[PDB]
């Protein structure tokens, strides 16, 4: 999990300008806010 | 651990120049029927392995295909807890004045015993039964 920076989320909400109401979710949301989603993938665990 | 990346987690063991975060998460969950808000009490008690230490020699054999190397921990089983209603299990100072090297020296046996299957038995720089059964203590609050 990575806690955005200033720079994240500048990325973030840039990404997302264009529509006001998504750019205004990220840039509301104070930085070091918006954490990063980095869920593993990878199996191992057989199922059962 | 999924293949490729146990094989990294190897890799790491044996070359791979990493610090594996040895997270020792000693979560003391009580009830809320006597009180205890949060509580569970956690604290990982973290241990960045150092790049192929003899610790993580051990760890390279270990999980190259042998099951017979005791994986030296730095003294860390947290023998005396401060634990209180809140979330964390922060051991007493002074009871182990170092505690991180202070707590008690544990020790770690993969077995893989193929027939890899593959155990994992936690054991005690000192294990008398205490790789079956840790004694510790938990000073509750």
């Amino acid at each position: 999990i990575i806690p955005f920076t200033a720079q994240a989320y500048e990325e973030l909400s840039r990404q997302f300008d264009p529509q006001p109401l998504a750019m205004q979710f990220i840039s509301q949301y104070s930085p070091e806010d918006i954490v990063t989603a980095q869920i593993e993938g990878s199996s191992g665990a057989l199922w059962r | 651990i999924s293949p490729p990346s146990r094989a990294q987690m190897k890799r790491e063991l044996y070359n791979g120049t990493a610090d594996i975060t040895l997270r020792f998460t000693w979560n003391f969950q009580r009830d809320l029927a006597k009180g205890g808000t949060v509580e569970y009490a956690n604290e990982k008690h973290m241990l960045a392995l150092a790049p192929n230490s003899t610790a993580r020699r051990q760890l390279a054999s270990l999980l190259e295909g042998t099951s017979d190397q005791s994986v030296v921990i730095p003294n860390l089983f947290p023998k005396y807890i401060r634990a209180p209603n809140g979330p964390e299990a922060n051991p007493v100072k002074q009871l182990q004045p170092n505690e991180e090297a202070d707590y008690l020296g544990v020790r770690i046996q993969l077995r893989r015993e193929q027939g890899f299957l593959e155990w994992w038995v936690i054991e005690l720089q000192e294990c008398r039964t205490d790789c079956n059964l840790l004694p510790m203590v938990i000073f509750s609050d």
